[PDB]
């Protein structure tokens, strides 16, 4: 024989990049100017 | 090695092991914690160590150097009555190994290997017409 | 010239009683054994060695060697296999020795008669009077 | 046709060819489930170009031969296709002999259901399946007691052998073995570089090409990391799938292959390190001296030296160098003067040197005797014992 | 510690060779002396070094002095402990007569 | 020593000395299963070759030792391998008996199963192991321990002189950076 089932059908790679880009910029570049309270209201 | 203690840790013989010992050495920039050696219970007991002096240990010797108390904070030690020779502010790192120089002259070697104690013949001056096969 | 068989860390020791006689308390036999580089090897000798090892004030695991012409024994010191046994000690860490159990090495000498009769009129010994 | 085919079940690589060539060849037995929609049989994974997305899922596990399916296709594939091995072709195989290498822990329902899949699916009139032990007193002419240490990939194994026969009431086994190198080889570089995901070969080869077994003890390697050093450069991942060896004093290549040179002083030494302290590793396993002592202490004393006399040793374990002047080193220890023990481990290859075992013993009278309850006699180790 | 490092190499025990001899006379006589003297020199060593000479003529007869100890004394492990013992106790017999 | 020493007919205690001198909290000297449940976690990931594979890891451990997979990870951070031999080729395998379920079983599981698992191996009850580690490992002893249990080598700039290890963590560390980085970070 051989393999008569299979013969692939789906495959996908993926995983991570969102973050990898903000950590790589927070330790390459210090964060600063905090969220503030909404100006109207104020 | 120097450093100043904080206290000394001397334990008895128990079921377990042998003694229990954890000493505590502060110094000027970053103080950590070393463990008995068994006969170092001895010889921190041979003589009364007060906690908190700058005393320096060298493993190949193991010879105690209670050059002085812990200097540290002088609030607590500003009125000593003399005593420690205004103590030693610590060096900060501990592990070093620094060589000794010493200067000795011909006679006092051949008066330390002639006699049993060859240094009080050198200094009372009974050597006797050493003998020239040990020259 | 002359010859010399010596034995060389220890494995362990045991000694092995009933007297037979007016005499306190001993050991019939003395079970150790030495460990050295080339193999090990176990040893069965009298409670005087016993106690000559004993006077040496060596440690159960240490490494020792012993003289077979006399049985005398010094303190080599601790042994390298039992390295860093606690975070600080004073003791030479003394590498083991390399080579078979037992050892025979040949010496020559040469000395001088004067060093001889001096030697020989010269006393010696330790805490005799 | 009295010469079968030599075929060495292998979790890693299953040997195969005639009992004729004196060079065997290769077929990884593994499946390459790429993540980017392709999947490759077992001898198309070496003409891959990326690398950095895959998730195998190998026949061998940690106890037994698991994925049946993909070991019958690998074996479908290999013997019904003489175009990619040259010399390696066979229809049915009705009146073909066969031998099979497989580990002493098999169940006896593995055994029972392998051995009818053989007969069922190939109709081999003849076969002969033991373990890798078994086929040193192989090696009258047939040798009877010497004491066989089988480093396998999944579980390393320790046999005493007598009169040409195991004694498995002390054989021992200690799970470190391949499988592991890689484990905490991949494991320092992470915790010392980035974090790679998605791979499996490049820990494996780095491991087979620029690694070696610690020269005696952590001590040597640990100083002497720094003047022996070598320079692996990851291949990066973005442009690259395969890396190569630099040193610091005979480099091969000094390009920047997509740059990322990676400086290997440090852990150099670990693995070949937990054969015997595994302390280190913080692992509680005994090692493989520790093993072998218990192992003769169960043994009677009057049979504990004469296996201490004759080492050998089996499996690609030994593949790496700085392997054999270790092991003996170890052997001198422990051991007393009383018994005295004799290095006698083959030159480094294994796999092959055990396919030539099993060469020489497919032409003398020893095959023909225990060749085909079939797992019971047979191919049972009770009657050996 | 400079000085008394080469006594483990170059120490020779003159007591040993009987060099110290002054110091080793309040304990014996000499009826002892010359009878023990001759008679373990030739009577009671020679049913001891012969003995143990034969003992190696017993290794050699064992397995050519352990040449032939995986291939002939391989199922037999008394033998070995016979081997064990011989040439060890003539090399003490040899130290006895020195 | 100085002469003439003053004792108040209290306290009365010439060996013992200390207040606790500990920076330690616990009892380093004095009064295990995480050792060994963090040791087989690490051995199976020593047995894993993918980082990716590093979540897929604890379900298989768990899948095969049977140990449930949850109080593991919190602490730590074959039957099952017959099952799926027998259904991964179920159009293939013909399981036919031949009498072996009455002529060679008792014997082999007399002889091979009768540690039923590594971990039951290397702990074997025909004769010692464990207390063969111990006399093996000449390293360190059980329960009372009077060396305050260290690690490894510096774990961050790879040095290798001037080893210690710090107070609290007890994670190794070396010359210096990576000695106080290693002891700042990992103060507990
Ligand atoms: N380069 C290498 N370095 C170290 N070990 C290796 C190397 N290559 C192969 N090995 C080991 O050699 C072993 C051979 O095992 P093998 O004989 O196939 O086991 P079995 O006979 O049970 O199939 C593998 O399991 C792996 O552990
Ligand atoms: F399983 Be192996 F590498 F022979
Ligand atoms: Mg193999
Ligand atoms: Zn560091
Ligand atoms: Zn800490």
């Amino acid at each position: 024989r051989k393999s008569a089932p299979s013969t692939g059908g789906v495959k996908k790679p993926h995983r991570y990049k969102p973050g990898t880009v903000a950590l790589r910029e927070i330790r390459r570049f210090q964060k600063s100017t905090e969220l503030l309270i909404r100006k109207l209201p104020f | 090695i120097e450093g100043e203690v904080v206290e000394i840790q001397i334990d008895r013989s128990i079921t377990g092991g042998h003694k229990q010992g954890k000493l505590t050495i502060k110094t000027t920039d970053m103080e950590t914690i070393y463990e008995l050696g068994n006969k170092m219970i001895d010889g921190l007991t041979k003589e009364k160590v007060l906690a908190g002096d700058v005393i320096s240990i060298d493993k190949a010797s193991g010879k105690i150097t209670k050059l002085g108390r812990s200097f540290a904070r002088s609030r607590d030690y500003d009125a000593m009555g003399a005593d420690t020779r205004f103590v030693q502010c610590p060096e900060g790192e501990l592990q070093k190994r620094k060589t000794v120089v010493h200067t000795v002259s011909l006679h006092e070697i051949d008066v330390i290997n002639s006699r049993t104690q060859g240094f009080l013949a050198l200094f009372t001056g009974d050597t006797g017409e050493i003998r020239s096969e040990v020259r | 010239k002359e010859t010399k068989e010596v034995y060389e860390e220890v494995t362990e020791l045991t000694p092995e009683e009933n007297p037979l006689g007016g005499y306190g308390k001993t050991i019939s036999h003395v079970i150790v054994g030495l460990k050295s580089a080339k193999g090990t090897k176990t040893l069965r000798l009298d409670p005087t060695i016993y106690e000559s090892i004993q006077r040496e004030k060596v440690s159960i695991g240490d490494v020792i060697y012993i003289e077979a012409n006399t049985g005398a024994v010094k303190r080599v010191g601790r042994s390298d296999a039992y390295a860093t046994e606690f975070d600080l000690e004073t003791e030479e860490y003394v590498p083991l020795p390399k080579g078979e159990v037992h050892k025979k090495k040949e010496i020559v000498q040469d000395v001088t008669l004067h060093d001889l009769d001096v030697a020989n009129a010269r006393p010696q010994g330790g805490q005799d009077v | 046709e009295t010469p079968p085919i030599v075929i060495d079940n292998g979790s890693y690589e299953i040997k195969f060819g005639p009992s004729t060539n004196k060079k065997p060849f290769r077929a990884l037995n593994a499946l390459a489930k790429d993540k980017f929609g392709t999947s490759y049989l077992s001898n198309h994974i070496k003409n891959i170009k990326d690398i950095s997305s895959i998730t195998f899922r190998r026949p061998h596990e940690l106890g037994q031969l698991t994925l049946w399916e993909l070991e019958s296709c690998i074996w479908d594939y290999c013997l019904f296709n003489p175009s990619e091995f040259d010399g390696f072709d066979l229809k049915e195989g009705k009146g073909h002999h066969l031998v099979a290498s497989e580990s002493c822990m098999t169940l006896p329902e593995l055994s029972k259901h392998a051995d009818q899949v053989i007969f069922e699916e190939y109709e081999f009139d003849s076969l002969f399946k033991s373990p890798v032990a078994v086929f040193v007193p192989f090696t009258s002419d047939y040798h009877d007691f010497q004491l066989v240490i089988d480093s396998g990939f999944n579980c390393t194994w320790i046999i005493p052998v007598l009169k040409g026969i195991p004694y498995y009431k002390a054989v021992k086994k200690l799970d470190i073995g391949g499988r592991f190198l890689t484990g905490l080889l991949k494991e320092t570089l992470s915790f010392r570089h980035y974090n790679m995901m998605d791979e499996t070969i490049l820990v494996n080869n780095i491991k087979e090409q620029c690694l070696f077994v610690s020269p005696v003890s952590y001590f040597d390697s640990f100083k002497t990391k720094d003047k022996h050093a070598l320079e692996y450069v990851l291949p990066d991942f973005q442009t690259s799938f395969l890396g190569y060896v630099r040193n610091p004093r005979k480099e091969n290549v000094p390009l920047p292959e997509d740059a990322q040179i990676i400086t290997l002083t440090d852990e150099l030494f670990t693995i070949p390190e937990t054969f015997f302290h595994p302390e280190i590793s913080q692992i509680t396993k005994p090692g493989i001296v520790e093993a072998i002592l218990e192992s003769l202490s169960m043994l009677p004393e009057i049979v504990r030296p004469l296996m201490v006399g004759n080492i050998v040793c089996t499996g690609g374990n030994f593949n790496l160098p700085n392997f054999a002047q270790r092991l003996a080193a170890e052997l001198q220890r422990q051991l007393p003067t009383d018994w005295t023990c004799h290095v006698s481990v083959p030159e480094g290859d294994c796999a092959l040197f055990g396919w030539e075992v099993m060469s020489q013993f497919a032409k003398t009278d020893s095959y023909r005797k225990a060749r085909v309850w079939c797992t019971k006699h047979r191919f049972g180790y009770q009657n050996w014992i | 510690k400079l000085f008394k490092k080469n006594n483990q190499v170059n120490r020779v025990d003159l007591d040993f060779l009987n060099l110290v001899f002054t110091l080793n006379d309040k304990d014996l006589t000499s009826y002892h002396a010359e009878e023990i003297s001759k008679l373990t020199c030739v009577k009671n060593f020679v049913e001891e070094v012969n003995k143990l000479r034969e003992t190696n003529k017993q290794l050699q007869e064992e397995f050519g002095e352990a040449s032939f100890l995986n291939f002939q004394d391989a199922n037999q492990y008394f033998k070995y402990s016979n081997k064990q013992k011989l040439e060890g106790t003539v090399d003490m017999l040899n130290f006895l007569k020195m | 020593k100085a002469l003439v020493e003053e004792i108040d007919k209290k306290t009365y205690n010439p060996d013992i000395y200390f207040t606790s001198l500990d920076p330690q909290a616990r009892r380093y000297t004095s009064k295990t299963q995480q050792e060994i449940l963090q040791s087989d976690r690490r051995f199976m990931e020593l047995n894993t070759e993918n980082f990716s594979d590093l979540p897929n890891v604890p379900t298989l451990l768990s899948d095969l030792t049977g140990v449930p997979r949850d109080r593991i990870e919190s602490t730590t951070k074959k039957p099952e391998t017959l099952r799926e031999i027998q259904l991964s080729y179920k159009s293939t395998k013909l399981p036919k008996p031949k009498r072996k379920n009455t002529n060679r079983i008792v014997a082999l599981k007399k002889v091979l199963s009768s540690k039923r698992n590594l971990h039951s191996f290397l702990d074997s009850a025909l004769l010692n192991l464990m207390d063969k580690n111990v006399i093996y490992h000449n390293v360190y002893n059980k329960r009372y321990f009077k060396v305050l249990p260290l690690i490894t080598t510096c774990s961050i700039c790879g040095g290798y002189d001037s080893i210690s290890s710090c107070v609290n963590c007890g994670n190794k560390i070396c010359s210096v950076s990576c000695f106080k980085l290693h002891n700042e970070t990992r103060c507990r």
